């Protein structure tokens, strides 16, 4: 669950 | 090392590339693209081509990602299977599930790192290694 929200934090950044 | 890594990945037929601690550049040869790419990440910071982009900030320490720890133990890492593989050495896991990449090999060059990837299965073949460095 640590690796899917490092994708939703850049993912909403753009 | 725009044109190096064109070269490169163009050559080995693989899809993607990248050189690396923050970016250093990349190139696309999968199926102007590359330069489609930087574009775009430079304009939205306030398949496959989503994983590329994304990259663009997921950024080591030493010893952490795939990167750090090729850079710090000096040694390449090859990877297969890149669609069902862990976080704990693979940090961009979920990110490669998307895509279908099976390979992804990462070791330490140039005084950084050289990663490259492809979307099918090929057994460690380490003289591809070589390649990048002679072909450069």
């Amino acid at each position: 669950t640590e690796q899917e929200e490092d994708l939703i934090i850049r993912l909403h950044k753009l | 090392l725009k044109k190096q890594l064109a070269v490169s990945v163009r050559n080995i037929q693989w899809s993607y590339g990248i050189f690396w601690l923050e970016w250093g550049d990349g190139y696309y040869n999968g199926d102007e693209r590359s330069e489609q790419l930087r574009e775009l990440y430079e304009s939205l910071s306030l398949d496959t081509e989503w994983y590329y982009l994304v990259c663009m900030s997921f950024v080591f320490n030493i010893g952490e990602g795939i990167p750090g720890g090729a850079l710090s133990n000096g040694e390449p890492i090859w990877l297969c299977n890149a669609e069902t593989a862990d976080s704990k050495v693979f940090t961009r896991s979920l990110l490669a599930k998307s895509a279908s990449l099976q390979t992804v090999v990462c070791f330490p060059f140039l005084g950084g790192v050289l990663e490259i990837g492809t979307t099918e299965h090929i057994k460690e073949d380490m003289n591809v290694i070589q390649s990048v460095k002679t072909l450069f």
